[PDB]
């Protein structure tokens, strides 16, 4: 319930650009990081971003922060036939035990 | 990758039997152990974060009750029973609870997966 | 002008005694506005500050389950040490840390500060580069190639400008009218007969804020540097500072001496005089 | 290292025999930071003492304030006694209404 | 808000 995502699923031509939606509700998170889940193995970082900036930028990603509404959104420039898998929204804030997961989005990305 | 050695990878567990995972830590630059569970369906939950020895917290869920304890300053323990469901478990360290180990992110392993009988 | 978010944090052993006592104190601009006490029952962050209130029942918890933590980290410390410098596990020992930053009107970080000592002298602290790390000792080597390791500076460059200059700012606009509160300095001078031909002129500053203050006599001109008595400044214990600068004069002398106080808080210097 | 404690016994409003005040002493400068501080009135020890929560600074040293209401008088003595592990044996300091 | 500290 503190964070979640959307769309569950999403498809997408090669060459193509995907986008993921994200939101929160507790103001004070200040980490967000993306992870990026191929069905056999654990969550691996993708791209993050501190809640002090409101644009990350690596390869073909890019984290769109709105610490006003409570929104981001990851852009997958550029698809590819490997980008597929799932993509989990995280979320926590200075000193808490807790990272909070979204509810995951899983991307296939068709030639 | 390798501050952490999770075992087993796999494992079988009877409906009516508790199952008990344990996860060394090999690097002890980063004393904050974690358990967190990825359900059937993807989610992936924060269970525990123990930091010293005489540590134990029990935490119970859909799919599974839980016993987590800290043994030693290398030694996180958790004993999963009464679990109805399937789910996988992941265990972390970090320098400090709000931080990853050597990194600002927390780092997941392949965990061990857990099939109900 | 420029302010800061600073914590001053102690850990302090005692053999037999129980555990360690653990305290972590919070300072906008130099005051007081929140403290952890581990010995108070129901150890938690309190306000300290009438306008710390504004701060939800969430602030709070979050804050106390943190410095719980914190505290478990430095009962490690403590035992740590012991072994660094090979002391027997009976004594009483203390770790303090000073932990925040200072950013100016510009909102630019002007420093950030993360400095840790034992036993009352310094172990290691965070360079002005936010970068490297100084070792006090033979010991402090030992944290110093940990911490570069781990890379714990640049966990501490996030903090610095993240959190900190973050929170600086929220204290800051809940705090802006209590904490630029200025009393001037009410002021006046005593007589007091020394032995034989002489006598003791003493200038009294009271019931001022801030502490911040400056005493001086003057003999027609020229100031006492040399043979004057003052006092620190000292609490009067209800928010208000006082101090008092006295000077041994010739018996009816007094005149030729004035007493003058320069405080912030003052539309322009005051100038004293014995009045009999 | 453990510095040697300063005191100051004084009032927090200028004294005046009949008149109640507040009686402090101020002792700074000390490590390590436990101390045992006592007021005394005319030798015996004054049980009505609050002590400020202890605080350090800048350099390490600590620094805390007791006091106790109390009303001057023409005879009565006040002093504060010390107590602390970086001093031979308990320092005295008393109340001196022109300080 | 007080940094978490690690250890030395
Ligand atoms: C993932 O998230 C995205 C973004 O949230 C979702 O896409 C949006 O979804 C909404 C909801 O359905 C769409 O709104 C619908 O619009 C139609 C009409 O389409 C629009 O375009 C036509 C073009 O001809 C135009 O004529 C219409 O007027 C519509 O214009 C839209 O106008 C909106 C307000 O007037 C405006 O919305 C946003 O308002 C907020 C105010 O708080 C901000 O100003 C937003 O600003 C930005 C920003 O932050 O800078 C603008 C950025 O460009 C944008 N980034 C991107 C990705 O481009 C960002 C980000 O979205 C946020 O930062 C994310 O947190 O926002 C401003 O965008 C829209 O911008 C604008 N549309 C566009 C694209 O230009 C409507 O008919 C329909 O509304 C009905 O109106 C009736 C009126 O009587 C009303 O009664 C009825 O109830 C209906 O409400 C509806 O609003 C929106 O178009 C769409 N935007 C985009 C960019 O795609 C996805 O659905 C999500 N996906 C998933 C899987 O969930
Ligand atoms: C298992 O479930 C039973 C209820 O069926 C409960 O009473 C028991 O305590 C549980 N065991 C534990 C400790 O997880």
């Amino acid at each position: 319930q503190q964070v979640r995502q959307s769309p569950q699923s999403l498809t997408v031509w090669e060459g193509e650009t995907a986008i993921l939606n994200c939101s929160y509700e507790d103001s004070t998170f200040n980490y967000f990081p993306w992870y990026q889940q191929f069905p056999g193995e654990g969550p691996a970082l993708l791209i993050s971003i501190r809640s002090v900036s409101d644009k990350k930028e690596d390869g073909r990603f890019t984290i769109f922060f709105n610490k006003r509404e409570k929104k981001l959104s990851l852009h997958i420039t550029d698809s590819q036939p490997g980008d597929s898998a799932t993509y989990f929204c995280a979320a926590r804030y200075q000193g808490g035990r807790a990272l909070i997961f979204g509810t995951g989005t899983t991307v296939s990305v068709s030639p | 990758v390798t501050l952490l050695e999770q075992n087993p990878r796999w494992r079988l567990v009877p409906r009516g039997q508790a199952v008990n995972l344990r996860c060394i830590l090999k690097n002890s630059q980063y004393p904050w152990m974690s358990w967190y569970q990825q359900d059937l369906q993807k989610q992936l939950q924060w269970l525990f974060t123990l930091r010293s020895p005489g540590d134990k917290e029990v935490k119970s869920l859909p799919g599974a009750d839980y016993l987590a304890t800290r043994v030693t300053d290398t030694e996180l323990r958790l004993q999963v029973a009464n679990m109805s469901q399937g789910r996988t478990l992941y265990c972390t360290c970090s320098a400090a609870p709000d931080w990853g180990a050597s990194a600002e992110t927390l780092y997941f392993g392949s965990g061990t997966r857990l099939t109900v009988l | 002008g420029p302010h800061s978010l600073r914590y001053f944090v102690t850990a302090v052993s005692r053999p037999g005694l129980g555990e360690p006592r653990y305290m972590e104190v919070g300072y906008v601009d130099d005051t007081e506005f929140v403290r952890f006490d581990s010995d108070a029952e129901n150890p938690r962050y309190e306000p300290r500050a009438r306008w710390m209130e504004q701060e939800g029942p969430e602030y709070w918890e979050r804050e106390t389950q943190k410095a719980k933590g914190n505290e478990q980290s430095f009962r490690v410390d403590l035992r740590t040490l012991l072994g660094y410098y090979n002391q027997s596990k009976g004594g009483s020992h203390t770790i303090q840390v000073i932990s925040g930053c200072e950013v100016g009107s510009d909102g630019r970080l002007l420093r950030g500060y993360q400095q840790y000592a034992y036993d009352g002298c310094d172990y290691i602290a965070l360079n002005e580069d936010l970068k490297t790390w100084t070792a006090a000792d033979m010991a402090a080597l030992i944290t110093k190639h940990k911490w570069e390791q781990a890379g714990e500076a640049e966990r501490l460059r996030a903090y610095l400008e993240g959190t900190c200059v973050e929170w600086l700012r929220r204290y800051l606009k809940n705090g802006n009218a209590t904490l630029l509160r200025t009393d001037s300095p009410k002021a006046h001078v005593t007589h007091h007969s020394r032995p034989e031909d002489k006598v003791t002129l003493r200038c009294w500053a009271l019931g001022f804020y801030p502490a911040d203050i400056t005493l001086t006599w003057q003999l027609n001109g020229e100031e006492l540097i040399q043979d004057m008595e003052l006092v620190e400044t000292r609490p009067a214990g209800d928010g208000t500072f006082q101090k008092w600068a006295s000077v041994v004069v010739p018996l009816g002398k007094e005149q030729y001496y004035t007493c003058h106080v320069y405080h912030q808080g003052l539309p322009e210097p005051l100038t004293l005089r014995w009045e009999p | 290292i453990q510095k040697t404690p300063q005191i100051q016994v004084y009032s927090r409003h200028p004294p005046e025999n009949g008149k109640p005040n507040i009686l402090n002493c101020y002792v700074t400068q000390f490590h390590p930071p436990h101390i045992e501080i006592q007021m005394l009135k005319n030798g015996k020890k004054i049980p009505k003492v609050e002590m400020s929560d202890m605080s350090f600074s800048k350099d390490w040293s600590f620094y805390i304030l007791a006091h106790t209401e109390f009303t001057p008088t023409e005879t009565d003595t006040y002093a504060c006694r010390v107590k602390h592990d970086s001093m031979a044996e308990p320092k005295t300091v008393y109340w001196d209404r022109d300080m | 808000k007080v940094i978490t500290f690690i250890d030395l």
